């Protein structure tokens, strides 16, 4: 279960990483 | 133990690259990167500035190329400056010059690399047609903070600095981080040079303005002052009489007479003698 | 070794010539293949920049440690003109002069199968010159075995000196492809 394994914390990665990345854009007026 | 009296000497070239930038860049809190080099322990003289090409966002910037900071190093030092990292510089677009958060952790890791690095913060907003606000500074130790030793000795008066600003202090100027004296020198070329950068050609030196437009000048000139003439004399009606004096400045909010005569006239004497001061020379030079 | 290695390759009319199977600009295409081949194999930095020679002597590629940008560029040539020379060497010094790695030791080639039209006295001097500017010159001539190869002898002798091995001579008589000869060349037997 190797690849399905590592495909699904790939997932989980790019996912969070584009959350974080989304928290830091503050918004304008 | 650092001195106070340590300056840095910008190139103006420097200046003038960095200030460019950070215009550019307004209001993303734009950086750049500047060789320069470490001549003693009381100087540090910056040569040239070269911007990032990251454009990251609104609140914030990241650097994105160490290969395209890398390679730009390598040429430089074939051709141009062979200089060498000494610090970096970041415009602060209408906050003055102090140095946030991530800007000390920038910092604390110049100066991990080389102890005696800078940073550099410009205000383009603020920076206006004359003095420009810019400044340099470095961090401030936490471990002699809490010591209880100093930043720096001040074996000079080079230590007013100008009256640190209000604004830095509030953001913790002299408490994390402390400024530090700028300075320009020319070897001459580019100060003769400067120099020539306003100066205008010949052709306009004897080129006399066209003489219709001025005869319309004039009579608008005149025109106008005659009107003013009309309006002095009702403000000189008065004037003292009935003793505006409480009144003052506050008589009126508008339409000075004298000022507008004054001004107006002055003009009109520019104009219409250096025109017939360049009639006579022309006539009598071109013969 | 740390090499930084200009090379100049002739295009004159006579280029068009054909004694080398296949035809002297495929031999010149081979050459040049083999040594930029020889130089990677050689310490990878090395770096490599190429001129033409011709009524203009043109530069092609500045230097580079790449083989791939070298070969593609030359074979996007024609033979035309006559050889300059004298220009030529005079520009592939001022680029070894302009390398990047100093460190590395600066060193031309010379293909120059050609009748060369040239001064022996300014030969000597430029010989001279570049010797006190410390490069090592090697020619590669094919074609005027006679015409040519009394001033390129007398040029590498000035070079040399007493003991300036570092120049080097190669001239080849008529036959096949210019590939045998290079690559059982003292200047690649030496690598």
């Amino acid at each position: 279960e190797l690849r399905e394994q590592l495909k699904e914390l790939t997932k989980q990665y790019e996912k969070s990483e584009n959350d974080l990345k989304a928290l830091q854009s503050v918004g304008q007026i | 133990a650092v001195d106070t009296a340590e300056q840095v000497y910008i190139s103006s070239l420097a200046l003038l690259k960095m200030l460019k930038h950070g215009r550019a860049g307004v209001p993303m809190e734009v950086m750049g990167l500047m060789l320069g080099e470490f001549v003693d322990d009381y100087t540090v003289r910056v040569i040239d500035v070269f911007a990032m090409p990251q454009s990251g966002t609104g609140v914030s910037v990241e650097a994105v190329d160490p290969v395209f900071q890398a390679k730009m190093l390598d040429m430089l030092k074939q051709t141009g400056r062979p200089e060498m990292v000494v610090g970096w510089y970041h415009s602060h677009p209408g906050f003055g010059c102090w140095l946030s958060g991530v800007d000390i952790n920038t910092q604390q890791s110049f100066e991990a690399l080389s102890e005696r690095a800078v940073a550099v913060v410009v205000d383009p907003i603020q920076s206006v047609k004359g003095k420009v606000v810019i400044d340099a500074f470095r961090l401030i130790n936490a471990n002699m903070m809490v010591l209880g030793h100093e930043p720096r000795q001040t074996t000079s008066n080079l230590g007013h600095l100008n009256k640190p600003s209000i604004q830095a202090l509030i953001h913790g100027l002299n408490r994390h981080y402390y400024s530090i004296t700028i300075n320009y020198r020319k070897n001459e070329l580019e100060q003769k040079m400067l120099l020539n950068l306003h100066k205008k050609s010949w052709m306009e030196g004897l080129t006399l303005q066209d003489y219709s437009e001025h005869c319309k000048h004039n009579e608008s000139v005149v025109k106008e002052m005659l009107e003013l003439a009309k309006n002095y004399n009702k403000a000189v009606e008065e004037e003292d009489k009935m003793t505006p004096e409480q009144l003052a400045i506050k008589n009126v909010g508008k339409q000075d007479p004298k000022r507008h005569l004054e001004e107006h006239v002055d003009v009109l004497m520019t104009s219409n003698i250096v025109q017939c001061l360049a009639a006579m020379l022309d006539t009598v030079v071109f013969k | 070794v740390l090499e930084s290695t200009m090379v100049c390759v002739d295009n004159s009319e006579y280029m068009r010539n054909g004694d080398f199977l296949p035809t002297r600009l495929q031999a010149q295409q081979d050459a040049v293949n083999i040594v930029c081949h020889s130089k990677t194999r050689s310490n990878p930095e090395n770096n490599v920049g190429l001129i033409t020679l011709a009524n203009d002597c043109e530069v092609l590629t500045t230097l580079t440690p790449d083989t791939g940008r070298i070969l593609s560029k030359l074979h996007t040539v024609q033979p035309k003109g006559k050889i300059t020379f004298c220009t030529g060497i005079r520009v592939a010094h001022l680029a070894l002069k302009h390398r990047q790695g100093k460190n590395h030791k600066m060193r031309i080639i010379a293909f120059v199968g050609s009748p060369v039209e040239d001064n022996e006295k300014d030969l000597v001097k430029l010989a001279k010159r570049l010797k006190k500017e410390k490069v090592n010159v090697d020619i590669i001539n094919f074609g005027e075995e006679e015409v040519n190869t009394e001033k390129l002898t007398a040029f590498v002798n000035t070079l040399n000196g007493k003991d300036g091995t570092g120049s080097h001579l190669v001239t080849v008589p008529p036959g096949p492809s210019l590939a045998d000869a290079l690559i059982s060349s003292p200047i690649l037997a030496g690598e």
